[PDB]
């Protein structure tokens, strides 16, 4: 007769949600302005336009 | 001499079936003369060696040539605050040094 008996489902969720966070924190990309270029822009300018912003 | 009448005539297709004449024509290329180059605001430009007031931008100085040089040669720059002048070989492509 010990608390252990009762709490399997909880630290069992805990660990698992846990280890949700640890894995989502690294994974997810944490860069900002996904910048897209058109079709027609002649790379050799479309750099240009890269080390401008 | 730098773009000839037959090979505007050959372009256009006036060629046998005349629109109007070559002294309108000439005027054509004097006015296409005047847009073009002014939309892209390059010169005649031969073999150049441009001298240009540099103005500093940034506390670490970025430096846009005006003229974007060839490849590879060295780029001198001197005066305003520079007591002795330095070279810099600078991007092919681009001019941000």
């Amino acid at each position: 007769n010990t608390p252990l008996q009762a709490i399997g489902v909880p630290v069992a969720l805990y660990d698992a949600l846990m280890a949700r966070a640890i894995d989502s924190a690294d994974g997810t990309p944490n860069s900002k302005w996904l910048v897209t270029a058109s079709r027609d822009l002649d790379d050799g300018q479309a750099k240009e336009v890269k080390e401008g912003i | 001499t730098l773009l000839p009448l037959q090979t505007i005539r050959e372009h256009a297709k006036c060629d046998d079936n005349p629109r109007v004449t070559d002294d309108l024509l000439k005027l054509y290329r004097e006015a296409a003369f005047e847009a073009a180059e002014l939309y892209t605001g390059l010169s005649f430009t031969p073999e150049k060696t441009i001298v240009e007031p540099i103005r500093l931008k940034g506390r670490r100085g970025k430096i846009i040539l005006s003229a974007t040089p060839i490849a590879g040669r060295p780029v001198v720059f001197y005066g305003g605050g520079l007591g002795s002048p330095l070279e810099l070989i600078p991007r092919p492509g681009s001019n941000v040094l």
